[PDB]
Formats: structure tokens, sequence, C-alpha cells
């Protein structure tokens, strides 16, 4: 299961 | 793999607005030659549409309206939580409005609303319509 | 391999509206730099736009109108989206005007299924008095292959 | 891979417009309980989107005028604000809402997309505005 979170990274 | 999406509305049942209370959305079928449900990957709940797979979206909505006033917003999951760039607007025959496209991160179980949040005299909500529509996976790491 | 798509605009050539009448539609190309048609897999035929691929499409459009506000004689449109024949208006394409100066209207944009030969067509469904609309742009995009 | 997109908005700090002077946009996390950038292979630049990706991309934009004569129209610009393009024209004549049409347009790499006024009449207050951009296609055969 997929979903975005606080912890999601990004660039 | 197809995009998620979903499109309801209310074209044939007025509706009488009021404060937090999200609009009736019966209809998911819009074609009226080749009638059948523009829903995949999505649940149409009757006065919404809910999210089952992760991904950014764009959402985007309708009213036909017949001093007064009325104000509306796209709400996630609960009524009070509106979401920015999605106001519409009706301050005075039936008036046509139509917000912006947001493009917004939403997580399975999430539950896009049209809710009025400002309300001045008898609105009478002649049509709406719900858009929603997967751009992309999420983006993150 | 592409998204079937197109976008067909008027800029420059004002037209009245006429009940039931497509809005005229003649451009393809917007970008002033890298002036290219914005057209795949679908036709522009001067009043709307052809489909070619069966799949879901976003279906949109907006209007520029200028219109005279005497008194005693207001002027007012109404306007949607039509399928393959102008009395077939599509929901939620809605959009309205009524009565100085260059106004726009923008519809929502509605997900449709639809199929080879049909044709998307903006369309006056109400006219009070003389419309002028200065300009108008139509927006076909395909979002998915038929679903199942 | 996935495709190019953006959103730009401005929900917390109104504006006066200014003649071809591009809108203030400084969010980019639309969410308000997952706030994450809703930004992929583009460039949020506090006044617009910058395209990293050569592709056909559909654009479109809000605005909420604060009304009190007051009149205003905008329109999407590309490049320098002068640089309007077609079919992005809004205009207005307590709160009220305006939202664009989707204009679907092949944008190269470093094409800078922004909110212009065109046009003022009295004082326009911006209490709100939105940009988005999103990829539809890579670019296609034309001759
Ligand atoms: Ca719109």
């Amino acid at each position: 299961q997929e979903d975005f979170s606080s912890d999601s990274s990004f660039s | 793999t197809l995009p998620a999406f979903g499109f309801a509305f209310n074209a044939s049942a007025p509706q009488f607005a009021s404060l937090f209370t999200p609009l009736l959305l019966p209809s998911v079928s819009p074609n009226p030659n080749i009638t059948v449900p523009v829903i995949n990957d999505t649940v149409s709940v009757g006065d919404g549409i809910r999210i089952l797979r992760a991904g950014i979206y764009q959402i985007s909505y309708t009213l036909t309206i017949s001093p007064e006033a009325g104000r509306f917003f796209l709400s996630l999951n609960t009524p009070a939580n509106i979401i920015p760039g999605s106001g519409t607007a009706v301050r005075s025959g039936e008036v046509d409005v139509s917000s912006g496209v947001i493009l917004i991160n939403l997580n399975p179980g999430d539950l896009i609303q049209i809710v009025p949040v400002e309300l001045i005299g008898t609105v009478d909500i002649r049509a709406a319509a719900l858009t929603v529509a997967q751009i992309s996976r999420p983006h993150h790491h």
C-alpha cells in the first residue's frame, strides 16, 4: 500500500 | 494501468444549499448517447468522490445557481476542511460558476465534496458537477 | 503512441451568437513563440473538434463576450458543449452572462467517454438581445483509453 | 517516468494588482493534512512556474478578488508579461472568484508561465491566486 506522508521525501 | 478518475453530477434534482452541507451528486454517466459510468478506481458516494489510489489528482467543480450571495469550496474528508484555490462565488436567471483546476496529493479514502461556506438569501443549486482525475502516481522518492 | 488532444480557438474574429449555431474556432496554434498546431489524433473542423479515437476525455471551453448594458434592453446568453448535434448538450458544461467591457466565462472540466466520429462544439442555448462573442476556445484532451 | 507538473498559489498574502506585474505565488503545498510540494520537474520561482521538459501542457489559473469602480483583466504570459497566451483571459467588472479556461500548449525548457494583469480600473486587491501546470504529452508529430 502506497500513501503520501510527512515522511515522504522530495528532491 | 489506467488513471483513476470520476465524474459525479446532478443535472435534474435541484437542492437548496446549507452551510457546510455537501452537495448531492447522484449521477456518474454524462454521455446522453452512450450512457456509461465515468468512474475508474474512485467511488461516487452520493455527495462526493472518494479516492482509492494514492496519487496527484486534478480536482474541480461546477455549479448552476438560481442582496443574495453564495460561496463554495471543495473540502477534503470533512466539510470545514476546505482546499485552497477551489472557491466559486455568486453575488446579486440561472448563473453558472466554475472552479479552477487544483492539483493535490490524495491518499486512499480521501473524500472530495463541494460545500457551501457563505449563504445569503435562498440559494437553489439547480445543477452541480465534480471532476476528479489522476495526473500522476506519487512523486515521492 | 501519445494521448489524443485538440485545442481550437478564435482570438480576434468576433462573431454574434445564434441559437444552436456552433461557434467558429479557426486556430489551433496558441504558442506565440513556437507556433505549432496543438492537435493529435483529433480534427479541428472549423467550428469544433471531432474525435477519431475511443477513450475518456476532458472537455472544457471559455468565451470572451462584450455586452451593451441598455437598461431597458438587457443582453444575456447561455452556452453549453454539445455532442454530435446542438440539442445534445453535455451536463456540467454551462456558462452564462447577463448585461460594459470584455468579460470572460469559463466552463468546468467534463470527463466523458467519446467515440470515433463524435463532434464536440460550443452552442448558445438561450439568447436575449445581441451577444458579441469576441473570442472563444475549446479544449479536448484524452485522459484514458476506454475503461472496463 | 512521471509527468511534469506544478501547482503554485497564494492563499495567505493579499497583493494589489499592477499592470504587467506577475502575481506572487509563494506556496506549492495545498493539502492541509499531508502538506507536500505538488511539483515534479517544474520550478516554482515565486511568481510563476518554469518548465524543464518539452511537452504539451495544460495551463490554467484562478483568482479571488476583494471587490469594493474596480475592474481587472488578466492573462497568462509566456516568458515576459506582454507575451500573453490566447485563451487565458479572465475578467472582474465581497470576495469574488474567477477561473480561466484550460489552455493546451506546447512548452519548452526554460519557458516561464505567469499570471499578469493586462487592464486595471481603480485598485484591484488579489486576495488569492493559483497557477496550474500539468503535462499531458511528450512533444507530438506535426508539420
Ligand atoms: Ca474554469
